[PDB]
């Protein structure tokens, strides 16, 4: 009830604060041991009549000739779901979180996406070099000339979206990534642990923004470029290419609209507090599974359809005319190994891939394959 | 509570620091325009005895048309340095005073006006002189020849920089870091919230960290003194002044540029020395 | 990526007032061309309020509307005029491409049955085609001498334009059925329901669909198969929509098998239960599609307007469009056996038969080659 | 330094009453001349009030108005009566000069249509530059044998008057459009209204522009190119009035380029956000300036008179004045083939086509030697 804990010989089990558990009782559970590091960690950092009231009630058990765990947790629990209570009310309606969950997913999680593709229509010959000490302002005015392209005028928010280059412990976008920061409040909801998972997320969902955006710019060019036998091989992949990309780009509006509906609903349902930091963990915890981040044989074969697509439409925009210089003898080179990748992860499928593997199948072309 | 609200309804702290600014910072104009244009009228041992400088001020708050309050006295225009004898230099300070409940508030540091104040007194040497120049030429007009059209577009060209490095310092000394202060304060609060405010000598290009910037200012105002000098017997000498003002002034677009990377303040600067243009 | 609309002959002039008036009152924008008080991004078709739209006897009628501030019958005849005010419009035309950002494309609505459209609306799809190489031209080209103006026009329509048909024979009957009006001015009304819907997907903030490209290029595989055909039902889950987009009784038109299809919902519908509705749909098996290369059945969601409830459309790709095709040029071979040069209407009959044997050959397992 | 204005023809005398009437009401006085109860230096215009007017059928309906208390057609005639009077008339200028402190500059307001007072304009502009030569002179000239009197008006005033062109073509059409007037008194509410705003950093004391020559040094950058265009956007944040002001529906005038603007603000508007607003301006390049020498645009803040809500004024150098004059002088030819000496109507032709060049010549990238 004071945050504060006297001792000054490390004799209670208390040692941001943590836990002993080299120190703790024996019959005393972790249960509630994990009960009281959190109702005090939430009055320390916090800085009436729910006051005296329990120190009436600590009294009591002091008169107490037996100890009765039974009851230890009849108070514990009581104190604990108030504090939490009264923790929730600012957590969501002083503090307003929605507001705040509502900036993440827009630009974290590429939510407005719109605001990016203009940057990365900008920033993008000043990070496929390899970076320097001085890309990292390079960008960060880009990305302003980018908000304000897209009319959106708001001087809160605008200066607390800082992206980062890791530079020097190369092409440039495999280290650009976005930190935030974070107010007061939520210093406890969004500790750097949370905040980095979130970043990691960045990272992919941008890059497959990235092919994407570039492999339609190579199929306004072909539409474009009406006015060779072989020639007609470029679209026969391009569109392979974007089936297996665009698509790949849904499951993704479904995974993160469907994830998100249920991560808002847990919040305006429990009153309590202690289901926002798990309802919030484990929304963050599926993304990381159900996008197949964390399953490493897909994400390693992806991955090299990925950096295809690069190949491939940079062959289409590094000319003009038809694929003769060598451009043939490179183009039947990843039809060879795309393909073979194609029906490589097609055996991969065959959980959570239901929901994809679906979309793709959808006429049954692979079932020919 | 009490201690604030006894400073605002009965000793008029609100009124102090908008008085002080309409005489310190220049903001009142035909004041400042009445002041510097007497004594930029003398240019030794004249104009330095407190019969003609002393006097001046008497005579410079009648053409105010705002002012001659209890507030308005109390403007000690006193100097700091004895000139022996073309420079964009004249040191002289001007010192509000203060009595007892308000000397107490107002630093005897917060001196530093009068560091932002030769500065902006250097910049009225500027638009009086080039003034001149502007109204030098007009009584010479029959005589429309190649030589004299492209001597005026010099004029024009040389005008246009100072007058947009004026409209700068006309945001944000005087409008924006008011706006804060002013809708900032509504006791020891008042000390700091004060040094604060005028903490105007950032955006104002006088501290040390982007003194590089204020170095090169000084060769752009000294060629415009120059260029007062020559008021076509000697067009050329002229000529070669004008082209290394188009030098000095490209090389600045480049020495702030290169500062952008290593302060949001200087940001606006660049979009105000350039516009459609490179 | 602004798309700059123009509008030619009557019946284009008066769909897109009809269309403007719709798209004004779904944000809060007053017939003044004022925002009203009362996140709807609305840069893409109006420039800062002044929609980008160049209209070309009717325009009249516009003016004396309360929207005032919102800004002979031959082939050869139409043409001829189009040559003799060539530089006039262009500078029109140029002048607001250089106003705006980066422009992406440009809409239009014309008829091939209207003769001004049959004159002037040809001949701008040549130059559109000469002056700016790299935008894409869509038209909302709406099918009804009559035979000759509408296949001397599609001769333009398989080559200038890089991507919808709207037929009157089917709107007039669904007038009938389902709305019971027996003119020009009742079915207009749903005329724009269609272009509205057409483009939600851009005026909202989304993940994807951030640009014409990102919806035409999933569909268009091949620069010959370039024709899309619109359903719109609503005249409540995700499985009750799409089981009545694939009946042909509410397509506007008059083996066989579809491309790809794209599905755009303007409802608040959970996003969760759409992969399950897929997966009912493909176990029913209640639309055929090619064997030959890889496709799907792709869909999106989007906000309906608040200052204005489930509504649906869909955009389809399907091969039985080739019969409207026929019908016009059965019709056009009657009248040259019944009645300068008389060679520029034979070379466009050629033409247009590649078009119609393309995809009579694409519902082969040998399309290709 | 006082300020004072002269008023001739019919024209003259009835729009400076009534801007007589506004400014008055600016300030707290009535239409005796008397101050009434209810920091503005009100002495640049004012006398003690008595208001520096000269006066030149239509006076005495002005002694009729309730405001009595504040004091042919060719134009060689009209030459002709100013050197009838030309002592007569002139005592009143000098009376009034040297009884004034010190005299700064002399505004004109006086119509070019073929009135007694276009030629009465004529002279008193040459007896202008003939006594005072340090003595600025600005007038507010108004635009419609009519080429007649137009061109030869304009042969003085392009090297007598140091400096704002009106043209009652362009004002009708706001009368039309925004107040629906289908009068004289009427388009005149506007005109007025341009006047009272153009001298608001005079009346009130600022940093910047302190002076007549604060103001029109910075834009007219030769002797020659000295001609100015107004705007005036109420008829809401700082990004509203500069962006409506350089709309061609707003500017009262019927490559090219700008030289220098000038945009002045009546409003208590948060002066933060100032800067951001030219960004946006700079970035989406809506103005084009010149190429040659670095041209901004400059913004200066006033106060509204606290006795009478955001307003606006834009002044301008737009080398798209050259255009005007060619719809003049052309007519002028026109009416040279059909009708002592008639050699002053050849220099008047002749020096305007001077001028003609001179702008044509400033769009250039070379225009220096």
């Amino acid at each position: 009830l004071h945050g504060l804990l006297l001792d000054q010989h490390e004799e209670f089990f208390i040692k941001q604060f943590s836990l002993r558990v080299e120190i703790l009782p024996s019959y005393i559970p972790v249960r509630v041991a994990e009960k009281i590091l959190f109702v005090g960690e939430s009055v320390q950092m916090f800085e009436k009549n729910q006051e005296d009231t329990f120190a009436a009630e600590l009294h009591r058990l002091k008169q107490q000739p037996l100890f009765s765990l039974v009851d230890f947790e009849q108070v514990v629990d009581r104190i604990r779901s108030t504090v939490a209570e009264h923790l929730w009310k600012l957590m969501v309606e002083e503090s307003d979180l929605l507001g705040q969950l509502k900036i993440i997913k827009d630009f974290y999680l590429l939510g407005r996406g719109e605001l990016f593709q203009a940057f990365i229509d900008t920033a993008q010959h000043m990070l496929k070099t390899p970076p320097t000490a001085v890309t990292e302002h390079d960008v960060n005015v880009a990305f302003q000339q980018s908000a304000h392209k897209v009319l959106l005028d708001d001087d809160n928010l605008l200066p607390l979206l800082h992206l980062t280059i890791e530079y020097h412990g190369a092409s440039g976008w495999a280290a650009l990534g976005l930190s935030y920061k974070v107010q007061w409040p939520l210093h406890i909801l969004f500790t750097p642990a949370v905040l980095e998972k979130y970043n990691v997320v960045f990272k992919y969902l941008l890059s497959v923004r990235r092919v994407q955006a570039e492999l339609q710019h190579c199929w306004a060019l072909q539409m474009q470029r009406k006015h060779q036998t072989d020639a007609i091989k470029w679209r026969l992949r391009n569109h392979m290419a974007f089936l297996v990309d665009n698509l790949q780009y849904y499951l993704q509006v479904d995974v993160l609209e469907s994830q998100f509906s249920q991560l808002l609903h847990q919040i305006n349902s429990t009153r309590d507090f202690e289901s926002i930091r798990l309802a919030h963990d484990h929304f963050l915890s599926n993304l990381l599974a159900q996008s197949f981040i964390l399953l490493k044989p897909v994400f390693h074969c992806l991955n090299e359809i990925l950096d295809l697509c690069h190949s491939f439409c940079s062959l289409v925009s590094q000319n003009l005319g038809p694929l003769d210089e060598r451009g043939a003898a490179q183009l039947s080179i990843l039809v060879k190994g795309f393909s073979r990748q194609s029906s490589l992860l097609f055996k991969i499928l065959s959980n959570s891939d239901l929901a994809q593997l679906l979309l793709r199948l959808d006429y049954n072309k692979y079932y020919t394959q | 509570k009490a201690a604030v609200d006894y400073f605002f309804v009965e000793l008029h702290l609100e009124a102090h620091y908008e008085a002080l600014r309409h005489f310190l910072l220049m903001e009142d104009g035909e004041f400042a325009q009445s002041l510097s244009d007497l004594l930029f009228e003398k240019l030794p041992g004249e104009l330095l005895n407190p019969l003609v400088l002393n006097s001046v001020l008497s005579k410079a708050l009648q053409c105010s048309l705002h002012g001659d309050t209890p507030h308005a006295s109390n403007l000690s225009l006193a100097l700091k340095y004895l000139p022996e004898v073309p420079d964009v230099l004249s040191c002289l300070e001007l010192r509000y005073k203060v009595d007892w409940p308000l000397n107490i508030v107002i630093t005897e540091g917060c001196s530093k006006y009068s560091g932002v104040f030769s500065f902006l007194l250097q910049l009225k040497l500027m638009m009086w002189a080039l003034k001149d120049v502007c109204f030098h030429l007009k009584r010479t007009a029959m005589a429309g020849s190649v030589q004299f059209r492209q001597l005026q577009l010099f004029k024009h060209e040389m005008q246009h920089f100072v007058k947009v490095i004026q409209g700068y310092i006309a945001n944000q000394i005087l409008h924006v870091t008011w706006c804060e202060f002013r809708a900032r304060l509504a006791l020891e609060e008042i000390q700091r919230a004060h040094a604060e405010y005028l903490h105007a000598v950032f955006r104002g290009l006088l501290t040390e960290k982007a003194a590089p910037v204020m170095n090169v200012i000084h060769s752009i105002f000294s060629l415009v003194l120059k260029f007062r000098s020559q008021l076509h017997p000697n067009f050329a000498l002229m000529q070669q002044s004008y082209n290394t003002f188009k030098y000095y002034s490209h090389f600045l677009f480049k020495v702030v540029t290169k500062l952008v990377n290593r302060q949001p303040h200087l940001e606006d600067f660049l979009l105000r020395i350039n516009f459609n243009n490179y | 990526r602004e798309i700059i609309t123009l509008q030619l002959g009557q019946c284009g002039n008066q769909i897109g007032f009809e269309f403007w008036k719709q798209l004004c009152a779904e944000h809060g924008i007053s017939p003044e061309g004022i925002v009203e008080e009362f996140t709807d991004r609305k840069d893409v078709f109006f420039y800062q309020y002044i929609p980008r739209a160049v209209l070309l006897r009717v325009i009249h009628s516009i003016l004396n509307s309360p929207y005032a501030k919102l800004y002979g019958n031959n082939w050869a005849s139409g043409f001829s005029q189009g040559e003799k005010i060539h530089e006039d419009i262009f500078d029109i035309i140029d002048r607001e491409a250089d106003g705006s950002d980066s422009l992406e494309g440009f809409v239009l609505c014309h008829s091939i049955a209207g003769g001004t459209g049959s004159g002037l609306g040809s001949y701008l799809l040549e130059r559109l085609n000469d002056r700016y190489p790299k935008k894409l031209v869509q038209t909302y080209s709406v099918f009804p001498v009559q035979p000759y103006n509408s296949l001397l026009t599609l001769k333009r329509l398989t080559q200038n334009a890089d991507c919808v048909v709207l037929d009157n024979t089917a709107l007039n009957r669904i007038a009938t059925d389902r709305l019971h009006i027996q003119s020009f001015s009742q079915i207009n009304q749903l005329v724009s329901t269609i272009m509205s819907a057409s483009t939600t997907t851009l005026r909202y903030p989304g993940y994807m669909n951030n640009d014409l490209i990102g919806l035409i290029a999933s569909l268009i595989p091949t620069p010959r198969l370039h024709f899309l055909m619109t359903g719109y039902t609503p005249l409540t889950t995700v499985l009750d929509v799409m089981r009545r987009l694939l009946q042909p009784k509410n397509v506007m038109v008059s083996n066989h098998c579809y491309i790809a299809i794209l599905n755009i919902i303007q409802g608040e519908v959970d996003p969760t239960q759409v992969h399950k509705s897929l997966q009912r749909i493909r176990e029913r098996k209640l639309a055929n599609f090619i064997p030959w290369g890889p496709a799907s059945i792709q869909v999106a969601l989007s906000r309906k307007s608040p200052y204005l409830r489930v509504s649906g459309l869909m955009m389809a790709n399907h091969t039985s469009i080739s019969s409207l095709f026929e019908r016009t040029c059965r019709q056009y071979d009657k009248l040259r056996k019944r009645e300068d040069n008389f060679d520029e209407m034979d070379t466009s009959r050629e033409i247009v038969q590649q078009l119609i044997d393309e995809y009579h050959a694409a519902t082969r397992p040998d399309y290709i080659s």
